[PDB]
């Protein structure tokens, strides 16, 4: 008998599997008060955080023998080295000035935390670049690349942020240029900007604090904290002051409440609180300046700034009578400063005509003064005194009163040069005192034209009574201001 | 004042810069990757069924391995890694269930010869 075949040998197979691991990235991009601002808006000097953090390492992991992190910096963003190695606990920290890049380095610790147990998945750390935002209108982009044992690298999402001060902002619709503008004008709100103005009228000044751009702002507490100021840096050597009739309202015709203004002679004259809000806001005031100030800058920010409702600032200031003697221009410059951040105004200028009325004898010949033409306010008074001896000269009762030069009136009327105007004045004589005035109408002085030039002259009659000199004074009178000889 | 930007800033009014050359091409590469983390699954459990199956005079043949790829997160290479184990588990399974049949078809295949060799002395 033959033996049975064996059993075939058989076959098996085997194989082993390969698997790795790419752990996402995600930069954030957070206010001083750990706030997300990504694709938002937030004031010039704002700390501006950026977080590099990494997703979970994976269990069956090899040791990880480096954990790296390299943040090229966007310009205009300022390092602070101190505040990011205290806020990257476990990471050394380096900086090439050159590139403006910040390097993270895994301590030898936090790599040792991350080896601990290689059979489970374990959980990152993220290091915190800190530092500030210094540029109006600028976007402030960042990302960053991780790379784990010189084997594995990745980038990250792009984060950004973007200061007020730029229109066409994507990513703020309402954004655009801050620029706080000052405007003169007269009391029947005309645009009185390089006109004339004589001694004794208003200047109706009207600065625009410029809020719009900052519309949904996501400044963190520290920066609405640094405050909202309004500067009026005023020529104190050719106006005074009216602040009883400063008058402040917003975008949407309300007044405002909450700021307090206040003036003072100099910068050494005003608080310290202001004298450092003007020193870091880069302004220095010439001599007396006026301010106004947001009581509480919260409720300020939350009432105009974060809502972007500009207000309108009515600040009423007249001419001093000297200037009238010794005419000359001045100039008005405001400031707003929001955040500690200070932005100038347009500048205006003004002239006052020196008045200059003369006395002659032909009849004492009294040449009333001249108001310029492109003056910026209604004549109201023009009246001629004459303070004589009486001794002396010896007056008639008549007296008559000449245009001096072409006077055009508001209706286009034009009372030509050396047309008799007597029967638009009135007269009061003291013989006794030895004193007349004679005074035009104010019906008929505010019907001129503002554009137009005026001037009058009045020839008052005397008879002379006595022998010697008899010294005679004659006083113009123009609006509120008095001008001799 | 506000020729740099616009603004008329009278502290801090310099106009932004340009960007490094390093943050533009950064940028210009978000989420670009280069290499990855291996991970590994113990397999000491298949190479001693693989072992045990040679020392029975199974024959063994080992396969080029296997590329499970590459995953974005460690929840995903835990998964992969439970299927993994599994997968070597089932193998190492089917190893030995071969094996165990081979020693049996083996030991009754003498069984039976030693009944044919008693006959035929
Ligand atoms: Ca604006
Ligand atoms: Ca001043
Ligand atoms: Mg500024
Ligand atoms: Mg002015």
């Amino acid at each position: 008998q033959d033996l049975p075949t064996p059993p075939s040998v058989p076959t098996v197979h085997f194989h082993y599997f390969k698997l790795a691991v790419q752990p996402q990235v995600n930069k954030e991009i957070r206010n001083n008060n750990d706030i997300n601002i990504d694709r938002t808006l937030v004031a010039k000097q704002s700390v501006v955080k950026f977080q590099l953090k990494t997703a979970d390492l994976p269990a069956g992991r090899d040791e990880t023998t480096s954990f790296v992190l390299v943040d090229p910096l966007p310009s205009g963003y300022q390092f602070n080295p101190e505040a990011t190695k205290a806020a990257s606990p476990g990471f050394d920290v380096t900086y090439d000035n050159a590139t403006n890049t910040v390097t993270f380095k895994a301590t030898a610790a936090t790599l040792a935390t991350f080896n601990a147990d290689l059979t489970k998945s374990v959980a990152t750390i993220y290091p915190t670049v800190v530092g500030q935002v210094l540029n109006d209108g600028a976007t402030y982009k960042n990302n960053f690349t991780l790379t784990v044992n010189d084997a594995y690298g990745i980038k990250s999402n792009v984060v950004r942020v973007t200061t007020p001060g730029k229109p066409n902002d994507p990513d703020n619709p309402n954004n655009n240029y801050i620029k706080p503008t000052k405007v003169n004008k007269n009391e029947n709100g005309v645009v009185i900007d390089g006109k004339t103005v004589l001694a004794g009228s208003t200047n109706y000044y009207e600065l625009t604090w410029d809020l719009d751009q900052y519309k949904n702002d996501r400044s963190s507490a520290d920066t609405i904290q640094k405050g909202f100021y309004y500067v009026d840096d005023y020529p104190e050597e050719a106006l005074e002051l009216r602040q009883d009739l400063v008058k402040i309202t917003d975008a949407n015709g309300n007044e405002v409440t909450g700021v307090s203004v206040d003036n003072y002679t100099n910068l050494e004259a005003a608080p310290q609180e202001i004298r450092d809000v003007l020193s870091k806001a880069g302004i220095r005031p010439k001599g007396a300046f006026q301010i106004f100030r947001a009581d509480n800058p919260r409720e300020f920010y939350d009432t105009y700034v974060k809502t972007g409702i500009d207000l309108k600032i009515v600040s009423p200031m007249v001419v001093k009578k000297q200037m009238g003697q010794t005419g000359g221009s001045y100039e008005n410059q405001a400031y707003q400063i929001d955040f500690g951040n200070g932005y100038a105004s347009n500048i205006v200028i003004n002239n006052v005509p020196k008045i200059n009325p003369k006395k002659d004898v032909t009849n004492y010949r009294l040449i009333g003064g001249i108001i310029p033409a492109n003056h910026s306010e209604e004549l109201f008074k023009y009246n001629f005194y004459d303070d004589y001896d009486q001794t002396g000269d010896h007056y008639t009762g008549q007296y008559k009163v000449f245009a001096k030069v072409d006077i055009t009136l508001k209706n286009g009327v034009i009372i030509k040069s050396g047309t008799e105007l007597t029967q638009y004045t009135t007269a009061e004589v003291d013989t006794t005192k030895g004193a007349i005035t004679i005074k035009f109408k104010e019906a008929f002085l505010r019907s001129v034209s503002i554009d137009s030039a005026f001037q009058a002259e009045s020839y008052i009659q005397m008879k002379r009574i006595a022998v010697g000199t008899f010294e005679n004074t004659y006083i113009n009178t123009v609006n509120g201001v008095t001008y001799s000889s | 004042v506000g020729t740099q930007t616009g603004n008329p800033a009278t502290n801090l009014p310099e106009a932004q810069g340009s960007a490094s050359k390093e943050a533009e091409q950064s940028q210009n590469q978000a989420g670009e990757t280069n290499g990855s983390i291996p991970v590994e699954v113990p397999k000491t459990d298949l190479d001693q069924a693989a072992k045990d199956a040679k020392s029975a005079g199974v024959n063994v043949v080992q396969d080029a391995d296997v590329n499970k790829g590459t995953v974005k997160t460690a929840e995903e290479a835990v998964q992969k890694e439970t299927e993994i184990k599994e997968d070597y588990t089932k193998q190492a399974e089917d190893i030995k269930k071969t094996t165990d049949q081979y020693k049996s078809d083996v030991a009754a295949h003498e069984a039976e010869v030693a009944k044919i060799k008693a006959k035929n002395q």
